[PDB]
RNA sequence: GGAGGCAGCAGUUAGGAAUCUUCCGCAAUGGGCGCAAGCCUGACGGAGCGACGCCGCUUGGAGGAAGAAGCCCUUCGGGGUGUAAACUCCUGAACCCGGGACGAAACCCCCGACGAGGGGACUGACGGUACCGGGGUAAUAGCGCCGGCCAACUCCGUGCCAGCAGCCGCGGUAAUACGGAGGGCGCGAGCGUUACCCGGAUUCACUGGGCGUAAAGGGCGUGUAGGCGGCCUGGGGCGUCCCAUGUGAAAGA
C-alpha cells in the first residue's frame, strides 16, 4: 500500500532518469507537489503538470538531461546525479535550523518540511526555521 | 539491521582477550623458576630453545623464555616475568627479563644492551 | 511547576487509588527513531470519582503512599477501553513466555 | 638539546646548505662545495629512490636541522601552528624565525644561529631593555633586540656589527648598527625567507 | 555563617586569590556562592585588587561577616566609606 | 613533459607444463600539477616495458580536474569493484591527507590539500581506478548551473 | 581486672612490578574558641626525596686539511669516520664574592564616636632562597633501531647451532633478519621494554557493513505484542521548528 509515498516519488524520479524517460507519473499528493515545486525552481527537473490516469491524480514531472555526450556511452549526463531520502517512516530525521546541513559544499539543495512550507536548505537558513529533512538532491 | 531491530537489541560491543594473565594486568611479575630446561620449536624452526617454567606470585605457574645468549638460571631462580610470546613455542605467552633478581644479564653483550638487561660495559 | 502527565485508567482493583498508565515518546539517542515506552503510575483518587477507561491528567503531588506520588488532576476523556484492552493484552502475552 | 656535534655534516644528508656555521659553509667549504653527498660508509652509492615517508621525513628534518631545535620543541611549534589562524605552514615559518636565537642571527648580532643561542644564553643580548637568555623566547612585533651594555665592545660583537655596516637585514626587521638595536616589525611572510623546504610536505609528515 | 573571604588560586610562589562569599563551613578552595572580587597580594598588574562593591554591600546587608583581611581589601575600595 | 609516479609493481605468474611463468604489471600515474592527470596499468615480460606501456596509457586516459586553490570543487565517494575512495576539500595549510595510491594521483594532478579515505577493499588498482573516476565526476558551481537552465 | 582501632600527617610491617619525610612553619589563606591579647589548626603554606610527568636550560661558539693518528671498508689508487679531533681565538653552566626580596597589612594602638575617614606599631616558615652586581672554569651523553611495514649497510664470526621474532618469517658456510665491529637513521637527559585504553578496525557499520555460492533467510503457515501506515478537508498543537528567558557552579577546554 506503499509505506512511503515520497520515497517512493524519488524512486520514480531516480529509476526514470537512469534510462532518459521524457517524463514519468507519480500519484498525486500536495506534499508531493510542494517537492517537485522545489525541484523545478532549481532546475533539476523541468517542472510538473497534475494529469488523470485512468480516472486517478498524478503528477507527471518532466526530466531534464545534459546534452549528449561522445565516445563510447553517449549517454547524457543526469542532472539529478542523486536523490536520496533522509527522514523516513522507519526514522524520522529532524534538524533545527543551526544543525541544518550543506549539501555537496553549495553544489547541493537538501529539501525539508517546515512550519513555514517545504524550504531548500539556503530558504530554510535564510527563513531562520528547521525542519523535517525530506531528502538531499544533487 | 533495520533501525528498529537496532533499538530492540543493539549491537554488542566487542569485548577483547587477554594474552596474559600476569594478573591483575600487572605490566610484569615475580616468580621463581620450578623447572629449567630445553624445548623444541614447531615444525618450521630448530633450535634448543631455552625455557623456564615459573611460579608466579600471581598464583599461576607458567612457562617463559629467556632470552639471550646464555644464561644462568636454575631450579629456585627467582625471575621477573614480562609478557610477549614466542611464535615457536607453543604456550610460552611470557618472557624473562634480563637483569633482574637473579636473571643475570647477557655477557659480552655490547649492541642491544638494555633488554638483555646488560651494564655499559668499560672503555677503559 | 509540579510535573502534570496524562494517561488512561488500566485499574482501578485498589481503594482510593487508579493506576494510570503514560504513554511517552523520545527520540533514540543513538539511532534517532522516535519511541515510545510507557510507565503505570498509582494516582490518588480520594473520591473514587474515576473509573477504568478514564484519561486523565495525573499531577505530581505530596506522597500519599510508597508508589504514589501523583493525584488525579482531572478527566481528559471517558471509555477508552480501546487502550485499556492494549496493555492487558501485553500483560496476558507473559503467560506465553515462561518453562 | 640544539643537537652539539658535527655539522657540515647534514648541511649535507639532506643533500642541501643549511648554514650551521654560519661564515665557513660560503667558503669552498660547506662540504656541499667539496663532498655534496651523505655521511659515511655508503653516501656516494646508488641512491635507491625515496619511500613517500622519507620524503617527508627529510623534509621535516631539513627544516629543523635550519633552527637548531629539537623534535619535541619542533613539534610542539608546529601543533600550535597548526591549532592557529590560517595556513599552517605559512605561519609555523614565522613562529620558528620569531624565535629569539634565531632573530639574533637575522640581525647578524651572530654568525650562525648556534652562535646566536650561545649569544642570548650568556646575557649579551636584551629584548626591549631587559636581559632574555632563552632562546626559545617568543619575539613580538615591535620589540627592540639589542646587545647588553657590558657586552656593547667586545671582540665577536665588534666584528660582526661591522659585516652589518653594508648589509640588508631583511625586510620585517630594522637594524641600528650604530648604537647596535634591532626591531622585529612584522612576522615573516612565506616568501621572506627563501628557504630551501617545501614546507606543505612537513605538514603531511605529521599527519601520518 | 556566610562568609567574604579569600579563595586561594594561582599557584606555587604565585598567591591570587578570589573574593569570594560562601559558607563558613566549606573548605577553603571549595563550591562558594559568589565571586565578588579577585586579589594579587604581590601586584605584579596594576588591577591587582577588583571588587564589586555594589554586590559586597548585598552580602553584607545580608549578614554575611568578612575575613578581617578580606575586611581591609572592601575598606581600600572603598566598600565601607558611606559619604 | 608530464612528471610521472610509478604507484605499483608486481609480478604475476601463470601455468605451463613443467614451469611458472611470469609478466609484470605496472601501476603509473603521468600528470602536470595543473589539473591534468592520467592512469594506465601496463604490463610485459620485464619490468621497465611494463612501466613504459603504463607511461604510454596513462598519457591515453586522462582527465579534467577542476582545482580551486589546490584543492576541489565538493566531496565525492566512489565505490569502484569493492574498492571505495571518500574525497573531501580542504583549506591551505592541510596538506594531500591520502594513503599513498591516491596520494599519487591527487599530487600530479596538482591537488595540494585534499582529505580522504579508503574504504572496501584496499587493493591498489581498484583504488587507483576509483580515484580517477572520482575525480571524472568532480563538477564545479559553474558545471551544475549550466545543467539546470530555462 | 584493664586497654585498643592511621581509609588524618608522617612512619612500620605485610602484600606487590611499584609509590616519599616519623621534614619546616602557622609568615600567608582558611577554620574553631575568645571582648581582646591570643590559643589551637599534619586544613594549609612551604621545604625534602623520586627523570614519575610536562616546560625550560647546559654539556660549548667562531675559526680549523682535498683532510693527522686510530679504527672500519678497499677494486691496494683510494674511500669512510670528518671540521669531527688536534690547534687559535671568543664567550663563561658551574663555582666563589657582595648585596638581597615580593609575598604584609591588617587584627591591634592613637585622633575621630570603639562608625566613615586619617595616623602609628608588630609580624616571614619558604630563606641568606629567588633575583640583581661583581669575579669566574671548555665544563655529563646516552638509548633504540638499520630484512619489509619503517628513516637507516658493509665487513667479520656463525652455519636450522647459537640465536632473533610484533606479523610475514630470518638462521642449512658468500645471512643488509643471529653475535661483534665500523658506518648509518631516529630521538636525546633520556631512550627502550612490558601492561592497559582509544586509533588504525566501515572488524557491531547512527554517521558507516552485510546474508544465492565467502559467516549469515528462520523448514512453512497462522498470528499476539510491537514496529511501520494511501488520497482530501478541518480542529488540536504532543512530536518538530522558531524566539525570549531561567538553568547549564568553579576548575578544565
Ligand atoms: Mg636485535
Ligand atoms: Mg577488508
Ligand atoms: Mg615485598
Ligand atoms: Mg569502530
Ligand atoms: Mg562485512
Ligand atoms: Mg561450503
Ligand atoms: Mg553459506
Ligand atoms: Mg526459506
Ligand atoms: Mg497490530
Amino acid at each position: 500500500m506503499l509505506t512511503d509515498p515520497i520515497a517512493d516519488m524519488l524512486t520514480r524520479i531516480r529509476n526514470a532518469t537512469r534510462v532518459y524517460k521524457e517524463s514519468t507519473d507519480v500519484p498525486a499528493s500536495r506534499f508531493k507537489e510542494e517537492i517537485l515545486r522545489i525541484l523545478a525552481r532549481e532546475g533539476f527537473i523541468k517542472g510538473y503538470e497534475r494529469v488523470d490516469v485512468d480516472g486517478k491524480p498524478y503528477l507527471r514531472v518532466y526530466l531534464k538531461y545534459g546534452p549528449r555526450r561522445q565516445g563510447p556511452d553517449p549517454r547524457p549526463e543526469q542532472v539529478i546525479h542523486h536523490i536520496r531520502r533522509i527522514s523516513k517512516p522507519g526514522r524520522r530525521v529532524y534538524v533545527g535550523v543551526k544543525e541544518i546541513p550543506r549539501v555537496r559544499r553549495g553544489l547541493g539543495i537538501a529539501i525539508l518540511s517546515t512550519s513555514k512550507g517545504v524550504l531548500t536548505d539556503r530558504e530554510a537558513r535564510k527563513l531562520g526555521v528547521g525542519g523535517e529533512l525530506i531528502c538531499e538532491v544533487w | 539491521p533495520t533501525i528498529n531491530q537496532l533499538v530492540r537489541k543493539g549491537r554488542e560491543k566487542v569485548r577483547k582477550k587477554s594474552k596474559v594473565p600476569a594478573l591483575k594486568g600487572a605490566p610484569f611479575r615475580r616468580g621463581v623458576c620450578t623447572v629449567v630446561r630445553t624445548v623444541t620449536p614447531k615444525k618450521p624452526n630448530s633450535a634448543l630453545r631455552k625455557v623456564a617454567k615459573v611460579r608466579l606470585t600471581s598464583g599461576y605457574e607458567v612457562t617463559a623464555y629467556i632470552p639471550g645468549e646464555g644464561h644462568n638460571l636454575q631450579e629456585h631462580s627467582v625471575v621477573l616475568i614480562r609478557g610477549g610470546r614466542v611464535k615457536d613455542l607453543p604456550g610460552v605467552r611470557y618472557h624473562i627479563v634480563r637483569g633482574v633478581y637473579d636473571a643475570a644479564g647477557v655477557k659480552d653483550r655490547k649492541k642491544s644492551r638494555s633488554k638483555y638487561g646488560t651494564k655499559k660495559p668499560k672503555e677503559a | 511547576p509540579k510535573k502534570v502527565l496524562t494517561g488512561v485508567v488500566v485499574s482501578d482493583k485498589m481503594q482510593k487509588t487508579v493506576t494510570v498508565l503514560v504513554e511517552r515518546q523520545f527520540p533514540h539517542p543513538l539511532y534517532g527513531k522516535v519511541i515510545k515506552r510507557s510507565k503505570k503510575y498509582l494516582a490518588h483518587d480520594p473520591e473514587e470519582k474515576y473509573k477504568l477507561g478514564d484519561v486523565v491528567e495525573i499531577i505530581e503531588s505530596r506522597p500519599i503512599s510508597k508508589r504514589k506520588r501523583f493525584r488525579v488532576l482531572r478527566l481528559v476523556e471517558s471509555g477508552r477501553m480501546d487502550l485499556v484492552e492494549k496493555y492487558l493484552i501485553r500483560r496476558q502475552n507473559y503467560e506465553s513466555l515462561s518453562k | 638539546g640544539r643537537y652539539i656535534g658535527p655539522v657540515c655534516r647534514l648541511c649535507r644528508r639532506e643533500g642541501v646548505k643549511l648554514y650551521l656555521k654560519g661564515e665557513r659553509c660560503y667558503s669552498p667549504k660547506c662540504a656541499m662545495e667539496r663532498r655534496p653527498y651523505p655521511p659515511g660508509q655508503h653516501g656516494q652509492k646508488r641512491a635507491r629512490r625515496p619511500s613517500d615517508y622519507a620524503v617527508r621525513l627529510r623534509e621535516k628534518q631539513k627544516l629543523r636541522r635550519i633552527y637548531g631545535i629539537s623534535e619535541r620543541q619542533f613539534r610542539n611549534l608546529f601543533e600550535e601552528a597548526s591549532k592557529k589562524k590560517g595556513v599552517t605552514g605559512s605561519v609555523f615559518l614565522g613562529l620558528l624565525e620569531s624565535r629569539l636565537d634565531n632573530v639574533v642571527y637575522r640581525l647578524g648580532f651572530a654568525v650562525s644561529r648556534r652562535q646566536a643561542r650561545q649569544l642570548v644564553r650568556h646575557g649579551h643580548i636584551t629584548v626591549n631593555g631587559r636581559r632574555v637568555d632563552l632562546p626559545s623566547y617568543r619575539v613580538r612585533p615591535g620589540d627592540e633586540i639589542a646587545v647588553a651594555e657590558k657586552s656593547r665592545n667586545l671582540e665577536l660583537i665588534r666584528q660582526n656589527l661591522e659585516a652589518m655596516k653594508g648589509r640588508k637585514v631583511g625586510p620585517w626587521l630594522s637594524l641600528d648598527v650604530e648604537g647596535m638595536k634591532g626591531k622585529f616589525l612584522r612576522l615573516p611572510d612565506r616568501e621572506d625567507l627563501a628557504l630551501p623546504v617545501n614546507e606543505q610536505l612537513v605538514i603531511e609528515f605529521y599527519s601520518r | 555563617m556566610v562568609k567574604i573571604r579569600l579563595a586561594r588560586f594561582g599557584s606555587k610562589h604565585n598567591p591570587h586569590y578570589r573574593i569570594v562569599v560562601t559558607d563558613a563551613r566549606r573548605k577553603r578552595d571549595g563550591k562558594y556562592i559568589e565571586k565578588i572580587g579577585y586579589y594579587d597580594p604581590r601586584k605584579t598588574t596594576p588591577d591587582w585588587l577588583k571588587v564589586d562593591v555594589e554586590r559586597a554591600r548585598y552580602w553584607l546587608s545580608v549578614g554575611a561577616q568578612p575575613t578581617d583581611t578580606a575586611r581591609r581589601l572592601l575598606r581600600q575600595a572603598g566598600v565601607f566609606r558611606q559619604e | 613533459d608530464f612528471e610521472e609516479k610509478m604507484i605499483l609493481i608486481r609480478r604475476t605468474a601463470r601455468m605451463q607444463a613443467g614451469g611458472r611463468r611470469f609478466r609484470f604489471g605496472a601501476l603509473v600515474v603521468v600528470g602536470d600539477r595543473q589539473g591534468r592527470v592520467g592512469l594506465g596499468f601496463g604490463k610485459a615480460p620485464e619490468v621497465p616495458l611494463a612501466v613504459q606501456k603504463a607511461g604510454y596509457y596513462a598519457r591515453r586516459n586522462m582527465v579534467e580536474v577542476p582545482l580551486q586553490n589546490g584543492t576541489i570543487p565538493h566531496e565525492i565517494e566512489v565505490e569502484f569493484g569493492a574498492s571505495k575512495i571518500v574525497l573531501k576539500p580542504a583549506a591551505p595549510g592541510t596538506g594531500v591527507i591520502a594513503g599513498a595510491v591516491p596520494r599519487a594521483i591527487l599530487e600530479l594532478a596538482g591537488v595540494t590539500d585534499i582529505l580522504t579515505k579508503e574504504l572496501g577493499s584496499r587493493n591498489p588498482i581498484n583504488i587507483a581506478y576509483a580515484t580517477m573516476e572520482a575525480l571524472r565526476q568532480l563538477r564545479t558551481k559553474a558545471d551544475v548551473e549550466r545543467l539546470r537552465k530555462g
